[PDB]
């Protein structure tokens, strides 16, 4: 137990004299108040201290003490449903022991220790046990909880309580060398959680938006980068993503953004319903929040906080989505704490390990065979919000690099109110050709045609746009004045997408395969019609547009006779004019 | 506390800075008073301390001062402020002394000015509607009580002619929410920073006139007031306005006149310090600095209270990526933005509906807070103005003769929606009279081109032509 | 096509001055950097 | 053996040792913490009071009272022997693959030793890539270093794999030829994520290609320093295999962005003022010793290509790193959008590609006497095509002439016949053959760049014997 | 020191027609000139030095050409004060900091320039004062700032810039003197961008 | 040294028509040539080397790529001297250079090139000077001033750039030497942005 003394305070910052011996990386409490902090640099026998509350009222002489451990997140029963700070605070006991505001020095466990869970022993006395197995079973809002022996235990299993009621503490196995394994257990953030092999994505994450879950797709073991200046969209996007995403568990890691959205968050998912399970939302969700007025030095925690427990769950057997809130702030912090340490900085101020610190963020996402031998996965969605629009910022530009899908916003679709306003030109997925077994199989056994189809028909019109701002939209042929109608109804019909809508808000591939196919039915007609000589300025007049562009808000049940119909209804109106 | 500490032994002044040797005993974010041969005392907040000296950030200007006769005492371990119920109907400078002439408050309480950040937990989702007069705010941008609302203004455009109107329209309709009838007012709390004597002459005019000096509390630091004591004005206005709501049931509406100029103050201290600059020379933790002012604004679980915000802030060169309008839109909660272009026409107030922004209007509007039909208007009031103004660009590239009827008609619309919506004087709009006049310009164009809005409402209120209103 | 190069060359400037500006900054606390360690390392 | 012990400063990737007056600059050491963990290390600066340690991986665990440093090599070397072919590597040398180390034959520093100018020869035979836009148009000589140029989203590690697959030497082609004539495929990769890794083990290990390849697989986690090292390693056992057992070796870059980002990070973790757009001032003399260690030497029958793969930042080819690897290299293979977003494979550009290097591998005595004329005549008339499109969006199409039209309908048949080949391998006579057929399109006599002899020799055969069987 | 600043509510009727009609400026207000070289920053400021009805005006060549003061010396004496019927000469004063003179005393021309302004209007009378150019101020506080080796803000200007600007402006304005007259100030400051 | 330096008035004939009539560069005088892809400057500068007046031809390369030195140096070699009819390389000297080698060396080669030039003249013959790829030495010249942590002016260069390449094309000039004959040395020098 190293005891020192604070020497210097500036910020966010403590340098402390006296703590020789102390480690990298290790937390340590500063001052009376035990302000949690953790070490970033040794020089002599001085400590450089970054310390995750504010620092105001502190004094030079106050003790700081170093705890010997890195950065540690209780893994177990009891997270779902709740909400926690940066540090892995719940926010419903600070609430409870403190006022409406956030104080220093407050001491929570991460789980609760008073309520009792359900226990179902799996292992026997005098079996073998390896890291990962599954000791044990505990219900939890409708979801069954497997109790695992951490990553880096071995032994025999001695005794095992009986089945019924304990709490976490409670030892429930104790293996032959003496070790008690109880409910829970520690790990420390930044090392990511051991697994035994990654496999290749073959699964889609249906993120219920047609425009990302059809052009640019996301695997189940992806990570996804969603760009765009203030006002775009990300944060919409996103908790649509929450809300409708066929993921098992959401982890929602609100890394430095406005505080309105996780209280939206609280009091809006517990109402909704899981698209899957059928219970409350919020049973299935984890908010790790931390606001951007919350200290600075605890957004790299928070985030490494949330990837942490979407490991763990991974490691469960569930699939699991980890929404980024925004990386930028995280960069942000970095850089702060840099300039406090007066580093060297590379290109706007950032520290140079930046790029390292996102992709070994990044890389922690992927499907995996877990130590237990189940399937698990974990899928990142990190939003970025450069400064001005900027995709050459330093952190866009790192997150081009390791990102497999990329959804880059546009401020003038923003400012049309055409939602989600995804940039089509700028955006890619390297997701695409590994999904295609997936989709011949479970949406049709045309669709990447289709997919492709369309894709082709927006490319041609953007190279018509070319001409179309040199000599009006007007002056040109017949053929492509077509290309560019069809190319507005697939932006305004298909792509556009009104999140608030009572229907419209999920897609599933069903609705966009038939819209797809409604789309280039009519385009193959109108393009007949037009070789036989008819006027588009008489095409675009048909009664079947109407239906073709309502056919976004028809219900999910009512779909399949819709669509027969207003198939029947494109052939009827195409061969009507001979 | 009682006893006086006083640290001679002064080594360095230069700018807005002050080093100490010996203060070992001086707590990070204190407060003192710095003393020089004449007598006259100062202000001074610790920035950074260690055992080799502290350094202090002088409040007022450093002319006068010596490293032989001058002395640093301390004040406070934390900087605080005498918030109380009696404040109501005062002035005070940047740093809280009062300027109106009438003796200091009995404080009830002593808050700390930095305060503490809102538990999301105890957070609510801010419902209410204010009507706030102005039909491209009411109807396109909504403002809804606990919202922050930036007001992105220009180098000479009327960004504080649009906060006095918004101060003396503001009201909510619990008429049309359902709620108990109840006609409690708002009030303001106005932090000023480097105002000019103009603008300030301006606002204390408009105030005294619509009578809002009874329940107002007023903050200036005018422009020939040191300029680091802005780094402190936001702080004790904000502490003043959650005190009053969150511990009297009042709603506050918090006006920042030129978050520019706190800006500058604060890349004033952060260049003195060699802090590592972000863009354009700005510090690198201004969206933390900034977010601990404006996140200070919103709703409380079990309190009657709201505190709104209005920044205004002047973008430098008409320019929307200078860094702090970006950073005050990513902690903001959208925008509303005057354009040059309008205000050059005679449009009054020159707010452009495209840029702007309100990302609380969702919770405001609908079914039981306003009426039926406003979400789909505003959706199609855009979609159709920014049909108009694409048009209008290119005609002025193909020429008038070339377009279609289509075309010309959204022209026309665009600019009637210019000359009839948004233009309208100092006048009081209700929202009922705003869709109204929506509705009225939404007739222009042909039935089946109305694609946002539904069928119902279609039938219910199309028709009504503009000349009714107006001609 | 004039108007472009123009508005192209002065988008350069800009940026070619901001950039200047930068690694003076980084230059003078390099300096100050070394002061530091050759005093103290 | 020996331990130094005085450790006095520790900060990000940073540790200063005192009494280290015997280490080497640019030496690699090992950092033993206090539970007993290894990290690597290179020092960067030796200095009379210390020595300051560029730490890899992290510094999670170390303190200044229980970790010590010693020596592990005076300067940087890899093992080298024949038997690396099969194999794997982390970018360091150690494998991957889970067979066991390699006994090496000789231990070579991995800083290149610059090649004698005087002891070079012009580059004048030719790969066969296998992609026909390659093969013809901007063909790949023996020598030569041919960057792809990509963007955000093309699939540049696809094409990659595929050369990697297809790339042969032509021995027959040139004179009497040989019955073999040696060749391998270093393969580089730097920075590719997890995804990325295992596409290209199992692209590898399905077709056999791996019985003649060397790949270096870095991560985009693993530790900066080591994608440093890893291009130099790789161009190291290239030009062990090519100078000293006569091998012809193709070195695939897969991403010199990322390296060029790595050594931008490195460059400002030692405190180094960058140079021009936040760049490393030394960008170019360093992209300078990667690509030049490329070519072929006078009285030895081996040979050393490069294709470097990067990815342009926002599509500028204006930014730094394009910029240089231009200046340096000869040529670019350069992917495009809207081929790729159109549902071509390889979306490869001819118009914008460029090989400085195609007039000295071709013609007689290797591929055949009609390849310039036809690379030629193909470019000119893709380029009309193209502009004719453009045309007809405006004019109709019944409004152009009857040479106009066949120039519409040649681009349209190019586009999907040449460039869009799939996963096919096309060998240099068939895509010769596929090129006179899309040029009997045209009418002859519009042939210009075209001697009368070879269009009578080849002319007039018909689309579809590649049709009917692609 | 003052009492109370006041509304501007007469015209500084500056003899240009553009000026005066179009874009006014107050008695007590402030106005800017930018302009680059060659378009009339100097003929403008002498026009409104010679017809302007201000009392008294105060001319503060920061940093400028020697021949324009030069000029405002030769001419002035002979031509008519509006007014009062003097040499026009009589009713105004100059502060000559030529361009080659010493770069420090453009910070201290202005100051004096603004307090002689000042000390006129406690008298009672209204002042014009006409500030040269105020980037040669700038320039001065930018070769300061570098000698003190501060940080530069934005183009090498040090950080506080636009504090001192505002104070120098910040000085315009109609008042009630301590003396119970009224009395104004006005400020034309030229920028050359 | 030099005696005297004289006037440009007799002609560097080129054997080219359009370069010895058109544009006609002096004796002593300087030329540049910009070199894109396939526009045959190989051809044209060894067309300057064989049929030149220069007695004595020093060809420069600075920083060439790889392979353009292989052929640079792999082509002169077989090159016919057209008055001795002996092979070229007999009169001329080669400073190769490629990317990868140092960086003191590339900054170096066209002042050892250009001194070795000044010597040839200094006998009494008529040296052509040939530096190609100046740009290339531009660069070289850039990562020097950049190791040593200098201040860009313009695309990064150094801002001493002018003053170096004045340097270089100045030693140019047809002059008595100090022995009394009379020599001369003319630069051309490529450019290749
Ligand atoms: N109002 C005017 N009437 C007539 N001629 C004018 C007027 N203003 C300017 N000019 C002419 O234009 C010239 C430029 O004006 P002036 O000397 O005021 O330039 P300036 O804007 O101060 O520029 P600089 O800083 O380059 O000297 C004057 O010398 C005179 O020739
Ligand atoms: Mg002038």
């Amino acid at each position: 137990m190293i005891q020192g003394v604070i020497q210097k305070i500036a910020g966010p910052a403590v340098i402390a004299k006296g703590m020789l011996g102390a480690r990298m990386y290790d937390i340590c409490k500063v001052g009376e108040e035990g302000l949690v902090g953790e070490i970033i640099r040794l020089d002599g026998d001085t400590a450089f201290v970054q310390v995750y509350e504010d620092t105001s009222g502190l004094k030079v002489g106050e003790p700081v003490v170093s705890t010997g451990l890195p950065l540690a997140v209780e893994l177990g029963p009891g997270m779902l449903n709740g909400i926690y700070d940066g540090i892995q605070r719940p926010l419903e006991r600070i609430r409870e022991k403190t006022g409406i505001y956030i104080t220093r020095g407050v001491v929570v466990h991460a789980l609760d220790r008073e309520k009792k869970w359900a226990w179902t022993p799996m292992v026997k006395p005098g079996d073998e046990v390896r890291g990962g197995m599954v000791l044990g079973t505990v219900p939890e809002f409708g979801f069954t909880h497997k109790i695992l022996v951490p990553p880096d235990v071995r032994g025999r299993v001695k005794e095992v309580k009986p089945a019924g009621e304990y709490t976490v503490e409670e030892p429930v196995v104790v293996l032959e060398d003496g070790t008690e394994l109880k409910m829970y257990h520690t790990w420390p953030v930044r090392r990511a959680r051991p697994v035994q092999r990654k496999l290749d994505p073959n699964t889609p994450f249906l993120t219920g938006m047609r425009i990302l879950d059809v052009l640019f797709p996301v695997a189940m073991g992806g990570t996804a980068a969603i760009p765009g200046p203030f006002g775009a969209g990300k944060s919409v996007t996103q908790q649509s993503l929450a809300k409708w995403s066929n993921a098992d568990v959401v982890v929602y890691v609100g890394c430095g953004e406005r505080g309105n959205e996780m209280t939206d968050v609280l009091v809006e998912f517990p109402e909704l319903t899981d698209p899957k399970t059928g219970g409350p939302l919020m049973h299935r969700t984890v908010l790790i929040a931390n606001t951007s007025n919350m200290p600075v030095a605890a957004r790299e925690a928070s985030i490494y906080v949330g990837v942490t427990i979407a490991e763990y769950f991974r490691d469960q057997g569930f699939s699991v989505a980890l929404m980024a809130d925004s990386t930028s702030r995280w960069a942000e912090a970095l850089r702060e704490i840099s300039s406090r340490l007066e580093e060297m900085p590379a290109e706007e101020g950032y520290p140079p390990y930046l790029a390292a610190r996102l992709a070994a963020f990044y890389e922690r996402a992927g499907k995996v065979i877990t130590l237990g031998g189940e399937e698990g996965a974990v899928t990142i969605v990190g939003a970025v919000s450069p400064p001005g629009g900027d995709m050459s910022e330093p952190v866009t530009q790192s997150t081009l690099r390791i990102v497999g899908a990329f959804w880059r916003l546009d401020a003038s679709l923003a400012f049309r109110r055409h939602f989600p306003a995804i940039n089509w030109n700028g955006s890619y997925s390297l997701f695409t050709s590994a999904l295609d077994p997936w989709y011949r199989e479970n949406v049709a056994e045309d669709y990447p045609e289709l997919r492709d189809a369309i894709s082709e028909l927006l490319q041609r019109e953007a190279g018509l746009q070319e001409i179309v701002q040199l000599v009006g939209p007007d002056a040109l042929q017949d053929a492509e004045r077509l290309v560019i109608e069809v190319g507005r109804i697939i932006r305004e019909d298909f792509l556009q997408q009104n999140a608030y809508h009572e229907v419209d808000a999920y897609c599933s591939m069903k609705k966009a395969y038939g819209i797809m196919k409604m789309i280039l039915a009519f385009y193959k007609e109108a393009e007949a019609a037009i070789k036989r000589g008819v006027s588009i300025d008489e095409i675009l007049q048909l009664p079947v547009l109407e239906r073709i562009g309502r056919a976004r808000y028809v219900s999910e049940e009512e779909f399949p006779a819709y669509f027969e119909e207003a198939m029947k209804e494109i052939q009827g109106a195409f061969k009507a004019l001979a | 506390d009682l006893l006086k500490k006083e640290y001679t032994g002064i080594t360095y002044i230069s700018g807005p800075l002050l080093f100490v040797e010996n203060a070992k005993d001086l707590a990070y974010g204190a407060i003192v008073d710095i003393k020089d041969g004449t007598g006259r005392v100062r202000g001074g907040q610790v920035i950074e301390v260690s055992e080799e000296y502290a350094v202090i950030q002088v409040f007022e200007e450093t002319t006068g001062l010596d490293l032989a006769t001058t002395s640093v005492s301390l004040v406070e371990d934390v900087a605080r402020l005498g918030v109380s119920k009696e404040m109501l109907g005062r002035r005070f400078n940047g740093i809280g002394k009062p300027i109106d002439g009438l003796p200091p408050i009995t404080p009830e309480k002593r808050l700390p000015i930095t305060g503490l950040p809102l538990n999301p937990v105890a957070r609510r989702k801010p419902e209410q509607f204010i009507q706030t007069g102005i039909s491209t705010i009411d109807v396109m941008n909504t403002l809804v009580r606990g919202q922050k609302l930036p007001i992105f203004s220009g180098s000479g455009l009327p960004a504080n002619e649009i906060a006095a109107q918004i101060a003396r329209q503001a009201t909510v309709r619990p008429d049309l929410s359902g709620e108990g009838e109840k006609e409690e007012p708002f009030a303001v709390v106005f932090a000023a920073m480097g105002i000019t004597q103009r603008e300030l002459s301006y606002f204390i005019q408009e105030f005294e006139r619509t009578g809002a000096l009874s329940r107002s509390v007023l903050f200036l630091n005018k422009a020939d007031d040191p300029t680091i004591e802005r780094i402190l004005t936001p702080r004790m206005a904000l502490t003043v306005a959650e005190y009053l709501a969150f511990e009297h049931d009042y709603h506050v509406l918090v006006i920042l006149t030129d978050m520019t100029n706190y800006c500058e103050a604060l890349r004033e201290i952060g260049a003195a310090r060699e802090e590592i600059p972000g863009r354009r020379g700005y510090p690198g933790y201004m969206y933390t600095d900034l977010a601990t002012i404006y996140e200070r604004a919103g709703v409380v679980e079990g309190k009657k209270g709201s505190v709104t915000q209005i920044p205004i802030l002047s973008m430098p060169d008409d320019d929307r990526t200078h860094p702090i309008p970006d950073l005050t839109g990513y902690i903001t909660e959208g925008q509303i933005q005057l354009s040059r272009e309008l205000h050059r026409k005679g449009i009054y107030p020159p707010i452009d509906p495209l840029p702007s922004l309100s990302r609380l209007m969702n919770n405001g509007v609908g079914k039981g807070k306003t009426r039926e039909d406003h979400k789909q208007v505003s959706d199609q009031l855009y979609s159709a103005y920014a049909n108009g103004v694409d048009i209008r660009k290119l005609v002025a590239i193909i020429g008038e003769d070339a377009l279609t009827e289509n075309d010309r008609r959204y022209l026309q619309f665009a600019d009637a929606f210019e000359r009839f919506f948004i233009n309208q004087g100092q006048q009081n709009r209700s929202i009922e009279e705003s869709l109204q006049i929506a509705w009225a310009l939404l007739s222009m164009l042909p039935q089946g081109e109305l694609k946002r809005i539904s069928k119902d409402h279609i039938g219910k209120y199309y028709g009504q032509k503009l000349e009714e209103i107006w001609g | 096509i004039p108007g472009i190069r123009a508005q192209i060359r002065f988008i350069q400037q800009v940026l070619e001055q901001r950039e200047r500006e930068d690694t003076f900054r980084l230059k003078r606390i390099k300096g100050k950097i070394e002061a530091r360690e050759a005093e103290e390392e």
